[PDB]
RNA sequence: GGUUUAAUUCGAAGCAACGCGAAGAACCUUACCAGGCCUUGACAUGCUAGGGAACCCGGGUGAAAGCCUGGGGUGCCCCGCGAGGGGAGCCCUAGCACAGGUGCUGCAUGGCCGUCGUCAGCUCGUGCCGUGAGGUGUUGGGUUAAGUCCCGCAACGAGCGCAACCCCCGCCGUUAGUUGCCAGCGGUUCGGCCGGGCACUCUAACGGGACUGCCCGCGAAAGCGGGAGGAAGGAGGGGACGACGUCUGGUCAGCAUGGCCCUUACGGCCUGGGCGACACACGUGCUACAAUGCCCACUACAAAGCGAUGCCACCCGGCAACGGGGAGCUAAUCGCAAAAAGGUGGGCCCAGUUCGGAUUGGGGUCUGCAACCCGACCCCAUGAAGCCGGAAUCGCUAGUAAUCGCGGAUCAGCCAUGCCGC
RNA sequence: AAAUGUUCA
């Protein structure tokens, strides 16, 4: 019950928070199966490095969409207070399930 | 290669008859790295050497491979504004690696429709006197030979 | 003419065939992806100023 | 902690410094005076110090330019036994001129 | 007609993201547009404060905007003030509540994106056709930093035959990711026409 | 056969489907 | 390229222009042409005065644009009553100051890029040499991928480069269990599907591992050769990264910018055309000429990516493309998939063929207002040149070449046989 | 023992 998931462009900040929301809420009882990161989206830009006309030469990017995946088995009343008002997201989203 | 020696490619032994050879072989059948359809062929290769003449494949191919790999050949040396044929010996490795390569090369010569029958046919023939195969190594013996005037110098 | 078309297609002015992406820090027409509705000449200006979140150099 | 790829690249290095170095480092803003052996042989030795105005103190032979030394000892610059005898007399006389004193140092070598 | 940005060739590593906010293939695209216009308007009206670097975060659907200035005092006064108006026009421009700190430079020359401006302004002043650069660089160092660079592009001194002029002094290893060289780009815009000035300063290593 | 539509082969290459290569 | 054309738009020009800008030309895009229209203007900042003013729906004309015409409205403010009157946006006309230019110059420029060249080089500080330009250092021997290192030496050091620091791949560990599995027993509608379980696999986070460390040999040393151990060595395999500079290199048409130039037009709008022309030349490619091949049925084994007015299971009509229905999927949970070459069975039997598919007629489908110029698919019927290519010429040293398929950006659709990737 | 093998801001 109550699966959280928390998206990310940096893998560091997300962990961060990714064991801050865990840390919390077992500090409260609730059980909670660890942090599994689930694998990655990567989107790959290609340009031209000039601006003119160049063809052969480019700098590759990528935006890394990274993933990872909370649940807490047993919530209560404790564990919602703490998971639904004391944050700390600045470059991370969390989406909660039910 | 400007700065040393080559290396040459250790070849997996073959999984029936083993021997780094018929690998090589085979490898030579092959194309477009469509293999298994190359090593087949070879093992294809033996209703006619098998029953055709009951003397044991592999045994006879060696013996082809040895009567179609040359000796000596000519090559082309830079001289001023005149490029002559000029003699020279041939490799140890060079020998096996043009044995195998006419050998396929003249066994695709064949009127045969079927590839399996075109080799073998040729190992045959090649395996003690003619084939197409023995032919072309019959004729760089000659160039070797017709310019023998040639071979006062060798590099 | 460039003022007059980057907003000429800013309009709805009629259907939607019509309509087309286009650059939304030069004018550019071509080479803009919808991902960040910028054009390949920008979106390396910018990434390379670590200006567009996320996004780095790719090596793999 | 210092990566060992840097550890040889280092220790490597104060060798050639120990080894090029060990008997310059007792150097305090010049010498008052240069003790040469073989003038000729050290002719870079004798140009820097006479270019600084300091005096130059060798024991060259037939075979070197003795307007270039403030203070010669005309004697051979090869023999260990001839070297030997006029650097102990003259450390001697450096250390008499300060404190004692002897012995004499070891010196001798293996003389053949 | 090569090396690349010494920053962009960073960031990952030894250098930050000067935006950094999550976002879904569904906003990000917007999300972008907005720190675009937010950043114009800031690169306009704070020229005059020597801004360098203008950080922008989004939590909670929310605007951080951290303008990083050589002088608050420029955004703010002697007293307290101003400011608060430009609070307001970021929300003139963004139907959006955008909170805008300032802050300061531990050594306004330190900083590439400062330094490679300031003096650089002696361009558009008709002065120092060289001994700007030579002097900006000898106050980086001066300043403590491992090595700096500045170099100047264009019509210098009004000429018709383009040149360029760069600094010398002190460590600056482009080629090192672990470096941590800072760059800025400057822009004179003159009567002769426009002169591109580059600052790259050398601060710590490992 | 890459440009005869009227086969595997054809298809396949085209990136089409039809009466020579159904939708399985 | 050239030649045509009302226009066929502009640039790029040996390598380093030519599947290049173009990561998507039917109208849009477009910069070009013809014709119809608008001028403070499609939009920016403001000032004056009549008036009107947020807004929304029609009629006429027309190809559209445009022009003409008729329908309707005060939260703000004064206590001033209100119907007298001022005012805020804001909308309009008219005038003013200005807007706009993809018009020119990259030989006035910035910025970014190409290129020599990932070549191993290019310099500086003090010292010494020479009247001086300059030299040495950095000439020499050996060694290296390398100005890498070692040994020499009037030089001793240092900087920009090389290397290392960053990512990927190779072996293993720790953390982690809606992916994984009888791996172990259990039940099974015999699908890990259900309890159950983190061991495998895997996903991903920061750690371990390698360095000529060890043995033998040569050597002055650097290093070279070889052997052991090890997943891996002698830079383990790839990336990212390209020094002082050279090309008056490339781009004023991404952008920015000095100067020159046009402002009832060299600006703006619209419909239609054009950029798709065709006696010819060249570049890059695709499909081939076939039996190691082709065709058909069946049956396997990937990776990396992409998806909510999107990917679209599964049904059903249709031979098809598609069309109706319609589940799941905010997607390691659903699907685009199925990979192809392979494997197995059958067919073809050396022929311009069951090789090859051009071209052409005809019948349909789908996107979009619209597919004459000019779209992509499907189906029937055609079925061309080509059975191996002159002088010449290109690519590649290994999981490379060769060959087979898959994905993505752009994108309604697609002229992608291109490109970046697997 | 390279037969020869021109020109151009
Ligand atoms: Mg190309
Ligand atoms: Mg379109
Ligand atoms: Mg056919
Ligand atoms: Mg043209
Ligand atoms: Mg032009
Ligand atoms: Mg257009
Ligand atoms: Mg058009
Ligand atoms: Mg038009
Ligand atoms: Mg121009
Ligand atoms: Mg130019
Ligand atoms: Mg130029
Ligand atoms: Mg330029
Ligand atoms: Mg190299
Ligand atoms: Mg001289
Ligand atoms: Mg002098
Ligand atoms: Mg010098
Ligand atoms: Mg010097
Ligand atoms: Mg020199
Ligand atoms: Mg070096
Ligand atoms: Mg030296
Ligand atoms: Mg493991
Ligand atoms: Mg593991
Ligand atoms: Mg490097
Ligand atoms: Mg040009
Ligand atoms: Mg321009
Ligand atoms: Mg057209
Ligand atoms: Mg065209
Ligand atoms: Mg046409
Ligand atoms: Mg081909
Ligand atoms: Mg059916
Ligand atoms: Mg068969
Ligand atoms: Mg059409
Ligand atoms: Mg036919
Ligand atoms: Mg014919
Ligand atoms: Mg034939
Ligand atoms: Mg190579
Ligand atoms: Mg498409
Ligand atoms: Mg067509
Ligand atoms: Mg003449
Ligand atoms: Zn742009």
């Amino acid at each position: 019950k109550i699966r959280i998931k928390l998206r990310g462009f940096d893998h560091k900040t997300l962990d961060a928070s990714a064991q801050k929301i865990v840390e919390a809420a077992r500090r409260s009882g609730a059980q909670v199966s660890g942090p599994i990161p689930l694998p990655t989206r990567v989107r790959r830009f290609t340009v031209i490095r000039g601006p003119f006309k160049h063809k052969d030469s480019r700098e590759h990017f990528e935006l890394r969409t990274h993933n990872r995946l909370v649940d807490i088995i047993n919530p209560n009343r404790k564990t919602i207070e703490q998971l639904m008002t004391l944050d700390l997201p600045t470059g991370v989203e969390i989406e909660i399930k039910t | 290669a400007r700065r040393r020696r080559a290396e040459v490619r250790q070849l997996q032994p073959d999984l029936v008859y083993g021997d780094v050879l018929v690998t090589a072989f085979i490898n030579k059948i092959m194309r477009d790295g469509k293999k298994n359809l190359a090593a087949r062929i070879f093992y294809d290769a033996c209703k006619i050497i098998q029953e055709k003449t009951g003397q044991e494949p592999l045994k006879v191919f060696k013996q082809a491979v040895e009567n179609v790999k040359p000796r000596m050949e000519v090559r082309s040396r830079r001289v001023g504004g005149a490029n002559y044929q000029v003699p020279m010996e041939v490799s140890p490795r060079r020998q096996q690696s043009l044995a195998l390569r006419w050998l396929v090369q003249a066994a695709n010569q064949r009127p045969e429709r079927r590839a399996a029958v075109r080799i073998a046919h040729e190992l045959m023939d090649a395996a003690e006197g003619k084939g197409g195969a023995v032919k072309k190594k019959e004729d760089v013996e000659r160039m070797a030979e017709a310019n023998r005037a040639y071979a006062h110098y060798r590099w | 003419a460039r003022k007059a078309l980057i907003e000429k297609a800013k309009r709805t002015p009629k259907f939607k065939v019509r309509a087309y992406t286009r650059c939304v820090r030069c004018g550019r027409a071509r080479s803009v992806y919808r991902f960040f509705g910028l054009c390949r000449i920008c979106l390396r200006e910018l990434a390379h100023k670590g200006q567009l979140p996320g996004v780095r150099k790719a090596s793999w | 902690e210092r990566p060992k790829k840097e550890q040889v690249r280092l220790k490597h290095e104060l060798e050639r410094l120990q080894k090029y170095l060990s008997g310059f480092r007792l150097l305090k803003r010049l010498p008052d005076a240069i003790f040469v052996v073989d003038p000729t042989k050290e002719a870079i030795a004798v140009r820097e110090a006479r270019k600084l105005f300091i005096p130059v103190i060798a024991l060259a032979d037939t075979d070197s330019d003795p307007d270039l030394v403030d203070y010669i000892i005309p004697g051979n610059d090869d023999a260990i036994r001839s070297i030997q005898l006029i650097l102990s007399r003259a450390v001697d006389l450096i250390i008499q001129a300060r404190g004692g004193v002897v012995e004499p140092s070891p010196s001798y070598a293996l003389v053949q | 007609g090569n090396k690349i940005h010494p920053i962009g060739f960073r960031l990952g590593i030894t250098r930050d993201w000067e935006s950094r906010w999550y976002a879904g293939k569904k906003q990000y695209r917007h999300l972008l547009l907005e720190d675009q216009r937010i950043r114009g308007l800031l690169e306009k009206e704070l020229y005059s404060a020597g801004l360098a670097r203008v950080d922008i975060e989004r939590a909670a659907d929310n605007v951080a905007v951290t303008v990083h200035v050589a002088k608050p005092g420029v955004v703010i006064g002697r007293g307290g003030e101003r400011i608060r108006v430009l609070r307001e026009e970021l929300a003139k421009l963004t139907g959006k509540n955008v909170a805008l700190n300032v802050q300061e430079v531990q050594n306004p020359n330190l900083s590439a994106p400062l330094v490679a401006q300031r003096v650089a302004e002696q361009i558009e002043r008709r002065f120092a056709v060289r001994r700007a650069i030579k002097q900006a660089v000898q106050r980086v160092m001066e300043s403590g930093a491992k090595g700096a660079k500045v170099i100047v592009s264009g019509r210098i001194g009004g000429a018709e035959q383009a040149r360029t002029e760069w600094a010398a002094q002190g460590r600056v290893p482009l080629h090192t990711l672990r470096a941590n060289i800072d760059y800025g780009f400057a822009l004179a815009r003159t009567t002769y026409g426009v002169l591109g000035v580059k600052a790259y300063i050398f601060l710590g290593e490992v | 056969g890459k440009g005869d539509r009227r086969t595997r082969r054809g298809k396949i290459w085209r990136g089409t489907y039809g009466k020579y290569r159904p939708r399985k």
